[PDB]
């Protein structure tokens, strides 16, 4: 186990080998082993998708806030790209559709029976590229090209995937959770952390307590 | 047994097997052996880029050699930026593979692939190739390298972090400090905002 | 926000409820006097059960997949026809 | 053993194998014995730094009597003080690291780091540290803790001195001599119930806060 | 003591104890957010 | 036996005397189950430190206001002076962060209690052994008791726990006298105490026109 989330609690032994655990279920949601690996499935493609997404947000808010390049911000560039996009937006839901109903459908075949998707015959000649790796949620091949997966440090890679993974998530929800307290960017909230940090935080900004849910904050101020 | 602090216990996986291996890993960084080489072959790169980098900073007559190393991209070539990034990455691309498929299987990357009779010699270790990259038998020496590359980690670090504060060239730093050093050091000029 | 979001809201407290209630009548149904707990309330367990009802939708659902939350028909009792 | 109640009962955890050891411990705070030791260290380190901090300020006001000890700092011989202070916390922190190693491994910390230094006690360097030992080391011993102890409570003295009176401790002393009766401080400061006299701390509030030490609690 | 929480603990102390939460509870959203029709 | 807090009648049988501060008094037998005893003892311990923490700050510095020195606010006031004198520092930010430090702290001892020395095992910044507990609500080690009060011998961590625990509950009393006084005068401690030295014949609970509302 990678540690405790809560010392000198019981962890549950069902989490004991898991990568990326710190036997974290208290509403033993991962109790029933089926459940147990759906979740571990979802938990990693939650992590993969909040990573690409918090790093298409924030390397270019951060080469904005260098001065590098002057793309839009990431709550309007659905707007920006759109107008200047060949697709219309129908067309472009409906690609989107097609390709992921294929690509979702090819990755639960998968975690219904292992392997599945290699075999051959499997795809239209080319299923070598999915021959998976027997682990739930780690395919491979096409997707591993470097074939770092069978180096030495494979271990403590998927360690560090989870753990960035939840913290791409929590980014990703606090980026939106501060758009719509705020209206601004995430740079510019960092920022205005930075400046001052007793008065620039979620208690002032007039959304996360509400006024009349908390009668104490129109009352004890200067 | 040297130590980068006497009088206190040392890491167990830390025997002196490696050069400059003074039992200095406070936050146990490299414990696995896997993340030890790693990180033993990244001293040895950043080490040596650095020492490279030192030296080629610390040299800068002309116009060229007149500009800030900081605003050296600013000057006129016979190209434009984007030509030489992409040359240099090919040309990175090709020593780097032949140097990390060294570092996955020794001595996999030893014979010259367009002529079968030059090889560089068996034994060779992945951070200390041999052959023409030694062309003299120079080879106690790898402490003096591992000293001489930490000493210009930190100096690229300092060269790196005294631009960005004070904005100055290396050589502007020295001689602010050797004008007043109690004055004009890394206290004071920071109070000073 | 007049209807249906008030509907998701009341169908998750009502299966929160329903689904607490269940874990406990199915925790004391193992007792060694199970109606002794369901006139004199194991608070701490009844406690511990109410929290857990949070994520009552997943252990239903894989209740409902997996064949555990229904009882067999050959088990339950039924008056001549 | 000589105590520092004659007659009474010297505790259990002192056997009297420190130098200076009289009894004294009615709180029990050296009663573990690795917080005896180190508290032994602090008293040491605390002796001989009052020590030179009493004789400095008795000869600063003796050869600059128009200097206050308390506001030595103002008219020290802008910006340099910034690198004297880092010039201090680097040679502080060298010799404290090495008398630290020293404590937390005997012997380790007992040879020259340059180019060496004889086995010794813990506290007790010796070797370059004490080229000449006019007596014996147990009477030495106890005449350093003894005028250790001394200068920490003229220290504190001198500091109380200098808030109630805003001058040095020579001066004070000689004010006390000139009116022995009026000088005291019992003779300014009186509480009784329903009135209490607090004489006022010459020493300005602030020049940098300069707070008069638990000055609200001046009898 | 176990005697008394016993009877703390039998069903009509708990479904007063639970109902004045519960009660409580409403009455006092509906105190600090008066006449919600509408989500 | 022992001194007991109603003389001539026997102490409440659960109470054996090895706690600190067993006086036998419990009348209405609340410590009956032993596992229930000592989370009061831990309940007791808790505000009786705080207790004697805030007697403590809110008498020095009313003593010290009473003799001119410094302007001190009373201990009721304290708040809104802090609060005007602190426009960029917001009430729900301080509250943030003493929820969230007093959180870590408290489930901290929380699960101690659940399961004694389970904090120990290097989690928290690798701390072991100042972490594990000497007994319930007696924390000790060498973070918590850093001159080693406790670990000199028996007797002197009795007669200390003695005077932790009367100590503790007389500030709790005290502050008890603290907000009824304040209720009744509208003054502070200090100030109370030294109207009744004034004229003690005259400052009287009786003469402060609350108490006696007749
Ligand atoms: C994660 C997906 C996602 C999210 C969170 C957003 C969020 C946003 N977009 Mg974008 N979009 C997203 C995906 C896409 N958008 C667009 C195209 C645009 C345009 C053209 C514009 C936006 C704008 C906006 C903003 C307007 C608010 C809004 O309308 O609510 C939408 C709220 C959402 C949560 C997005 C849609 C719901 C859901 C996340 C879709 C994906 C769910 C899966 C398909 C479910 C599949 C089920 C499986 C099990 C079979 C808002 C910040 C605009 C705005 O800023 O106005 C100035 C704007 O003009 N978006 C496309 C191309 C088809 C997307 C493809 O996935
Ligand atoms: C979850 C993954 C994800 C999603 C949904 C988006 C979504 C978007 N990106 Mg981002 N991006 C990502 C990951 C993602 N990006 C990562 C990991 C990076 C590297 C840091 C970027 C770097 C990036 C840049 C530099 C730009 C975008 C732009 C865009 C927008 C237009 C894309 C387009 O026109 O398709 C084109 C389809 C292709 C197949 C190519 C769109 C809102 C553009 C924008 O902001 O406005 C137009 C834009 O200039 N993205
Ligand atoms: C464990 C609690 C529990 C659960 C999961 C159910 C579930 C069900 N009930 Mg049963 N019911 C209960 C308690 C429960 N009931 C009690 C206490 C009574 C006596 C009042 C009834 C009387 C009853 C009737 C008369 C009918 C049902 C029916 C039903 C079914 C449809 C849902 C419904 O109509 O809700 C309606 C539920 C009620 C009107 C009573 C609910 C009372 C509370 C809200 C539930 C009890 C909570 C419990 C005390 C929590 C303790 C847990 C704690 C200690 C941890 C479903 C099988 C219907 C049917 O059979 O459908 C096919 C039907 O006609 N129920
Ligand atoms: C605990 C040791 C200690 C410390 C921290 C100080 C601190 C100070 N002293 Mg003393 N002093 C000491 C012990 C100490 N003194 C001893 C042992 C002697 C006798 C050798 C003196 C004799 C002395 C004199 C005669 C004077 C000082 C002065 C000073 C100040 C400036 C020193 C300087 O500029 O030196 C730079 C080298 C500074 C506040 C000077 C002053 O400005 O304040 C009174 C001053 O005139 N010191
Ligand atoms: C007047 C106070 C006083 C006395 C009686 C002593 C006495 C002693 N010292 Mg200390 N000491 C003092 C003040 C004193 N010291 C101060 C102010 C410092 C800081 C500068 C020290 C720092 C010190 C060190 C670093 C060492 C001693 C050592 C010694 C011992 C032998 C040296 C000697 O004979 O000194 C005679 C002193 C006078 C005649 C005056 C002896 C127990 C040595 C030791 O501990 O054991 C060998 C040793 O290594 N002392
Ligand atoms: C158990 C149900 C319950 C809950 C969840 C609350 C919740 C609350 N009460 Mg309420 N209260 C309750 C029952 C409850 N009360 C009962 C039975 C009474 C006596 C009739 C009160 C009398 C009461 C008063 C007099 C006050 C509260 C206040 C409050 C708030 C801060 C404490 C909070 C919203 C305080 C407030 O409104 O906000 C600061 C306040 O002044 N309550
Ligand atoms: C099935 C019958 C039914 C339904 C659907 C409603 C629905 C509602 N009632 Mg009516 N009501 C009923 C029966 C019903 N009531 C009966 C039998 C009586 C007589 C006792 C009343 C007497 C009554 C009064 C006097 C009031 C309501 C109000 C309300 C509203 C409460 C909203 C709320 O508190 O949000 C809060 C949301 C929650 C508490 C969700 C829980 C979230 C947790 C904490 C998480 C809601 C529109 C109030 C309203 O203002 O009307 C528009 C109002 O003042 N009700
Ligand atoms: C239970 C303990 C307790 C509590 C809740 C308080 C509460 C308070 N005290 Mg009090 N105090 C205490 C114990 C306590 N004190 C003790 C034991 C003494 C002695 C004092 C002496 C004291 C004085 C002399 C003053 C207060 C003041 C205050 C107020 C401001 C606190 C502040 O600014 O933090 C200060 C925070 C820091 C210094 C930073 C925290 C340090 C970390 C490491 C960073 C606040 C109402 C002030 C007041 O009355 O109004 C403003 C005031 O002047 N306290
Ligand atoms: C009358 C006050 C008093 C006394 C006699 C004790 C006694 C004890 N405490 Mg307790 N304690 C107190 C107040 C006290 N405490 C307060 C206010 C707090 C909250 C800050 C605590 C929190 C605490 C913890 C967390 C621990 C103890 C522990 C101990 C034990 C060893 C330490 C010791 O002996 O201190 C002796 C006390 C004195 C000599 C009196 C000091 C009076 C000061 C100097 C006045 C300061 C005033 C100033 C304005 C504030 C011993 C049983 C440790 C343990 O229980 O051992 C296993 C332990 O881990 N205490
Ligand atoms: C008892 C209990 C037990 C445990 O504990 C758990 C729990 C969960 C709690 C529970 C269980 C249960 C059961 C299983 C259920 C199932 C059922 C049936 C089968 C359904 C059908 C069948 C159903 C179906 C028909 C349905 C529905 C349909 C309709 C049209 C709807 C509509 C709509 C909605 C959307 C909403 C909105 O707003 C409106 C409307 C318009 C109204």
């Amino acid at each position: 186990k990678a540690g405790n989330w809560l010392p000198g609690s019981k962890t549950p032994a069902y989490l004991e080998d898991l990568p990326g655990s710190y036997g974290f279920d208290p509403l033993k949601l991962g109790e029933d082993p089926a459940s147990l690996k759906w979740y571990v499935q979802s938990e990693l493609v939650h992590s993969r998708f909040a990573m690409a997404a918090v790093a298409g947000i924030l390397i270019p808010e951060v080469l904005k806030a260098f001065g590098a390049v002057n793309l839009p911000v990431w709550y309007e560039a659905g707007k920006y790209a759109q107008e200047s996009s060949p697709i219309p937006f129908n067309t472009l839901i409906a690609l989107e559709i097609f390709a992921f109903n294929f690509v979702e459908i090819k990755r639960w075949q998968d975690f219904k029976k292992p392997g599945s998707q290699g075999e051959e015959g499997s795809f239209v000649g080319l299923e070598g590229f999915f021959k998976g790796t027997g682990e739930n949620g780690y395919p491979g091949g096409v997707f591993d090209p470097l074939g770092l997966s069978k180096g030495p440090g494979y271990e403590a890679m998927k360690l560090r995937e989870i753990k960035n993974g939840r913290l791409a998530m929590l980014a990703f929800i606090g980026f939106a959770s501060q758009y719509l307290a705020t209206g601004k960017g995430p740079i510019e909230n960092l920022l205005d952390h930075l400046s001052n940090p007793l008065a620039n935080n979620f208690t002032t900004n007039g959304t996360s307590l509400p006024a009349q849910a908390h009668p104490l904050l129109s009352v004890l101020k200067p | 047994r040297a130590s980068w602090l006497p009088g206190s216990e040392i890491p167990s996986y830390l025997k002196g097997e490696l050069p400059g291996d003074f039992g200095f890993d406070p936050l146990r960084l490299g414990e696995d052996p896997a993340a030890l080489k790693w990180y033993q072959q990244a001293e040895l790169q950043n080490g040596r880029w650095a020492m490279l980098a030192a030296a080629g900073i610390l040299f800068v007559g002309g116009p060229a050699a007149a500009t800030p190393w900081f605003k050296a991209s600013d000057f006129t070539y016979f190209a434009p930026t984007s030509t030489l990034f992409i040359v240099e990455l090919l040309l990175f691309a090709w020593v780097e593979v032949r140097r990390y498929q060294d570092m996955v299987k020794p001595g996999s990357t030893n014979q010259d692939p367009i002529f079968s009779q030059y090889s560089l010699p068996s034994g060779n270790e992945p951070g200390y190739p041999g052959g023409i990259f030694d062309p003299l038998g120079y080879s106690e020496l790898k402490l003096k390298e591992i000293k001489n590359a930490r000493l210009a980690m930190l100096a690229v670090l300092g060269f790196f972090v005294q631009a960005k504060t004070t904005g100055k060239t290396p050589l502007d730093s020295l001689s602010s400090h050797l004008a007043d050093p109690w004055s004009n050091n890394v206290f004071g000029i920071e109070h000073a905002r | 926000g007049e209807t249906l979001i008030p509907t998701v809201g009341f169908l998750y407290i009502a299966g929160w409820i329903g689904t607490a209630g269940r874990d406990y009548l199915i925790a004391s149904k193992g007792e060694a006097k199970p109606r002794e707990k369901e006139y004199i309330i194991d608070v701490p367990l009844a406690l511990k059960i109410s929290a857990q009802g949070a994520g009552w939708p997943f252990r239903v659902i894989r209740e409902l997949q997996k064949g555990t939350l229904l009882e067999k028909d050959s088990n339950i009792t039924v008056s001549p026809r | 053993r000589a105590l520092w109640l004659p007659g009474g009962d010297a505790p259990a955890h002192l056997d009297g194998s420190l130098p200076g050891d009289f009894g004294f411990d009615p709180l029990g705070l050296g009663a573990d014995p690795e917080r005896l030791a180190w508290f032994a260290e602090s008293e040491r380190v605390h002796a001989r730094w009052a020590m030179l901090a009493v004789a400095g300020i008795a000869v600063q006001e003796v050869v600059r009597p128009d200097v206050f000890w308390y506001e030595a700092a103002l008219k020290s011989p802008p910006a340099a003080i910034l690198g004297l202070v880092a010039f201090e916390l680097f040679a502080m922190h060298f010799v404290e690291v090495r008398r630290a190693y020293d404590f937390k491994n005997p012997g380790s910390q007992d040879q020259d780091p340059i180019f060496k230094l004889p086995k010794h006690e813990v506290g007790y360097p010796g070797g370059i540290f004490a080229p000449v030992i006019p007596g014996d080391l147990a009477e030495l011993k106890l005449k350093e803790i003894k005028n250790g102890r001394l200068a920490m409570l003229a220290f504190a003295g001198f500091v109380m001195q200098a808030q109630v009176t805003g001058k040095g401790p020579l001066a004070s002393l000689g004010d006390h001599l000139s009116n022995p009766i009026g000088t005291t401080i019992f003779s300014k400061a009186v509480v009784i119930p329903g009135q209490a006299i607090v004489p006022p701390c010459m020493i300005p509030s602030s020049v940098i806060p300069t707070p008069c030490f638990l000055s609200g609690l001046w009898p | 003591m176990k005697n008394f929480t016993t009877y703390l603990s039998t069903a009509p102390v708990v479904a007063l104890i639970w109902f004045t939460f519960t009660a409580g509870l409403l009455i006092e959203i509906n105190r600090f957010f008066p006449d919600p029709l509408v989500f | 036996d022992r001194q007991v807090w109603f003389p001539g009648n026997a102490p409440a049988p659960h109470l054996d005397g090895s706690l600190p501060g067993d006086f036998g008094f419990d009348p209405l037998s609340l410590g009956s189950d032993p596992q229930l005893l000592k989370w009061f003892q831990q309940a007791e311990l808790v505000h009786g430190r705080t207790a004697m923490t805030a007697v403590a700050g809110i008498l020095f510095p009313a003593v010290a206001t009473k003799a001119g020195v410094v302007n001190i606010p009373q201990w009721y006031d304290a708040g809104s002076v802090w609060v005007q004198n602190n426009p960029n520092f917001p009430f729900a930010a301080l509250l943030f962060i003493q929820i969230i430090l007093t959180g870590w702290v408290e489930t901290k001892r929380w699960l101690d209690f659940k399961n004694p020395g389970s904090q120990a095992d290097g989690s928290f910044l690798g701390v072991t052994d100042d972490f594990k507990g000497v007994a319930n609500g007696y924390p000790g080690g060498k973070l918590f008791d850093p001159f080693g009060l406790s670990r000199g011998s028996e007797g002197q961590l009795q007669k200390y726990q003695e005077n932790e625990i009367k100590n503790g509950r007389l500030a709790m009393v005290a502050f008890l006298g603290f907000i009824a006084q304040h209720a009744a005068t509208g003054k502070g401690p200090i100030d109370n105490l030294a109207d009744h030295l004034a004229n003690p014949t005259a400052v009287t609970f009786a003469t402060n026109g609350v108490s006696l509302p007749f």
